């Protein structure tokens, strides 16, 4: 099982819908030394994503119902949802910690860093969405510079029609609204990143085009909403 | 002339009754949907409102108006339309309560103010306004039915005050239908039946006829937008020569149609 | 009475021309659809055509037939009908090469195979069917359009030899209508231009009138159903009595409707 | 206890995690008390929905295996995953089966949950007869279908032939014959008579029974189609 027979194994389980297992050996492959190329980097996204947005989506239904119902059928859903977090902690724990052991520590290229901090930072951002408490102060603390140093770096060196970028100032401006309440600030940024695309619409490829758009509209999708 | 030979109007399966009649889903030139009372040898005068049902459903045409394709006099008096896939909007709001989204419900809002627009321009008053005459064509399209009343009593939810009080031989204007228009808006945003506190019929009428009640919006969901809230109370006021017509109802819909906000409250999605 | 008056009709984006003028996309009463001359002056025996045309269109009121509204004297002579929002068939089939599954294939042969008995049964000939002419509203319903040509010379892909040969003063026959649907059939099943390999058009004229010319079935997708490949040659045929009429198509369809494997895959319990 | 375990699994119904809704439902069984319709429901929605998802998951990953054709080494590869997933079929299917042979058949009391019960057992039985091979093929084909002819012949005497526990059964028993043994000559006989009793009973037909019934009998009319053709 070498680096290249590791990755066709994660492919047939996209294919198959087979998440668990998908994350499971792509957390192998990335575990080897070896430099990630492109494709891998997807592959190692969309498995880690899909598996924390089923438990992510559980949560969010359960918690409806338990804030819904005023017993016996409150302490139920507080002991089945304290199930939850304590899935998504140790699936979100394992991609923190694997981050930060072999992905940044080896990201040569800086297109790379940013997507790894781009990554890196919603995992804090995910457990900030329901860790409660004293603890909810530390985690997204941890978070802010994350965002900030990857948005800093694709600033500078990075084009601003790029799908990661242009995905980055909308993963950048979600986090102020939903965490921190501060649509001032995250419509700012918003407004920028929209900005600064609109204008240099004469640069990009016949590749790159579609991603790039497809998350132009988010932005505008997200930006109606917050300003309601 | 519309004059259809008897027999090809075949008759099927039965669905419910309308205005004078009794609905079926027949076969003429494809699924079309024909109402008939069942009693032979009728009434002179109910025939004159037969005919005068029919002179009116002659004079629309439109995609948001129920299409009139033929009337039957033999072997009983009926009249043939299009068939609507689906159910009446009350059938999707008393009797499975369908979870409507709020892009849809100011679309669907939006098609039927468009609907009786088209009527008022050619000086037709409806008077029969509710929630079972919404037909939702395959979940896209809004077509009004129940022009048997209509010229150019009712349910006794969907009525202004002014026809309530028994007023003059023409109690039903332009605004009455806007007051039924705004019950009808009740529902959709609510998706409760008004009036849900009184459960009789002889309490009702006094208490409505003479306006001592009127329609709370409290139980309205709470995402739904300040401006379309401001729109219901504006159309439901007690007197008729105030309440707001329809052209100006349709500009206010798609005002803020514009500006209503999506679902998926964030994005945060790469395809990947 | 559908005279609308002046100034009630805007004019939005030219949409294209139709069968004796231009179509807009207007604004009356929700969007619609407006056809105009946008000619001043009109020719004398040309609004002897206008007003058989609105003459012919206010006979009409189907599902599967273009809805008409009304019509305008001043300042222009403008007829003006419903807005079928996506596009035609001959969009979807020669412009964008759209691909449809077998039952929506049926489907639309099926409703525009409906709308035409609908117009046979009130003794009214459209005479200028062709792949413009069938609208897909909303995407599912199919309308029957461009009255222009009515009745109770544009392309010649969609024509018969029956109106070629320079036959008596009404070759426009029940069967020429027919014919016309069967090469729409073509159309639908086969995916691809009739006549493919056949690049100009005084050749086409003549050879169809001497019945030298037919559409071949070699083009027909394999998975179309044996049925219709009979239904084509029974209403490709050249002469005129031997094509079988709408009503009988019609029956013809509905029959290989039932009899259609929609699911690939043997369906279990639902739960 | 009792409701804190029905409560638990209608729970995580909402929630998408049948797997956690299957481990629920499963001690509810082993409680050795008699289950009604709605819990019956729920123990099969939660089993069906586990077993789902390995059953698509090994139908697509079949289909690649035989269309890579050429290169050994991604079709050896293909064959491990196939017989992990194989495998996790075998102890979910394997799970229930023993739980219906132990707690459910034995402790069913009316006939109508004896029959419910026996449909399962072969459905299950069926689900692994469609995925193993050799010898013991034959062998759960044959288990199959004597549960499946038990649970029919009780089914005729006693349920009405418009009850959708009787269509449900009627139709997976025709994508057995078809499907498994490939005899669509017997799967439509029973297919094409089983809608028309039904359709000569629809005057009895109830208003709550109208709804249910109709998305069964259209798919028997919907599979013979796809038989027919
Ligand atoms: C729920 N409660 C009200 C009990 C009762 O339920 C009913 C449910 C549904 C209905 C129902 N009436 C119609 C109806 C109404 C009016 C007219 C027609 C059908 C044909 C001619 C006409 N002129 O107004 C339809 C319908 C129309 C078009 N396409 C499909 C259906 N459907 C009537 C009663
Ligand atoms: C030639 N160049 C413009 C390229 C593009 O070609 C065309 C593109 C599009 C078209 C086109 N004509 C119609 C059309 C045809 C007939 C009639 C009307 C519109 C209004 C009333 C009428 N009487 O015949 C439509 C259309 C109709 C309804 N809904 C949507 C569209 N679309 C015609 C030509």
């Amino acid at each position: 099982m070498d680096k290249n027979e590791l990755v066709q194994k994660a492919k047939l389980a996209e294919q198959a819908e087979r998440y668990d297992d998908m994350a499971a050996c792509m957390k192998s492959v990335t575990e080897q030394g070896a430099e990630l190329s492109n494709e891998e980097r997807n592959l190692l996204s969309v498995a880690y994503k899909n598996v924390v947005g089923a438990r992510r989506s559980s949560w969010r239904v359960v918690s409806s119902i338990e804030q819904k119902t005023e017993e016996k059928k409150q302490q139920m859903a507080r002991e089945y949802r304290e199930k939850i977090e304590t899935e998504l902690r140790d699936i979100c724990n394992d991609v923190l910690s694997l981050l930060e052991k072999f992905l940044i520590p080896n990201a040569s290229q800086a297109e790379s860093k940013v997507f790894y901090l781009k990554m890196k930072g919603d995992y804090y951002r995910y457990l900030a969405e329901v860790a409660a408490g004293d603890d909810k102060k530390g985690i997204v603390d941890q978070s802010q510079q994350a965002y900030q140093e990857a948005f800093e770096i694709s600033k500078k060196e990075m084009q601003p029609t790029h799908p990661i970028r242009l995905g980055l100032a909308l993963n950048f401006s979600v986090f102020y609204y939903e965490i921190l309440n501060s649509p001032e600030k995250a419509c700012s940024l918003a407004k920028t990143a929209f900005d600064e695309a609109i204008a240099e619409l004469d640069t990009l490829s016949e590749e790159s085009y579609k991603d790039s758009t497809l998350i132009m509209q988010l932005l505008r999708d997200n930006l109606t909403l917050w300003t309601s | 002339d519309w004059e259809i030979p008897d027999g090809q109007i075949t008759v099927g399966q039965r669905i419910g009754s309308g205005s004078f009649g009794t609905v079926y889903k027949g076969k003429w030139h494809g699924d079309v949907a024909v109402k008939m009372l069942n009693v032979t040898a009728p009434t002179p005068q109910q025939l004159q409102a037969f005919k005068n049902e029919v002179g009116v459903l002659r004079k629309t045409r439109h995609v948001n108006i129920l299409l009139f394709m033929g009337y039957s006099t033999k072997p009983q008096l009926a009249i043939v339309t299009q068939w609507c896939e689906g159910s009446s909007l009350y059938h999707h709001l008393h009797i499975i309560e369908t979870k409507f989204e709020m892009i849809k419900l100011i679309d669907i809002a939006r098609q039927t103010a468009q609907g009786m627009d088209y009527l008022h321009a050619k000086s037709i008053i409806h008077r029969d306004l509710k929630s079972n005459n919404i037909f939702l064509h395959e979940d896209l399209t809004v077509k009004i039915g129940d022009f048997g009343l209509a010229t150019v009593s009712g349910s006794i939810l969907w009525m202004a005050p002014e026809v309530i009080r028994m007023q003059d031989k023409n109690p039903y204007s332009f605004q009455s239908d806007v007051y039924a228009f705004g019950i009808v808006l009740y529902e959709l945003m609510t998706g409760q039946l008004p009036y849900s506190n009184i459960n009789n019929r002889d309490q009702i009428i006094f208490m409505v006829g003479r306006g001592y009640l009127s329609p709370d919006l409290s139980k309205v969901r709470s995402n739904c937008p300040k401006a379309m809230k401001r729109l219901m109370a504006e159309c439901l006021k007690k007197k008729r020569d105030e309440r707001p017509l329809f052209p100006q109802i349709l500009a206010s819909i798609e005002l803020l149609a514009r500006s209503l906000p999506k679902i998926h409250r964030s994005a945060s999605e790469p395809s990947l």
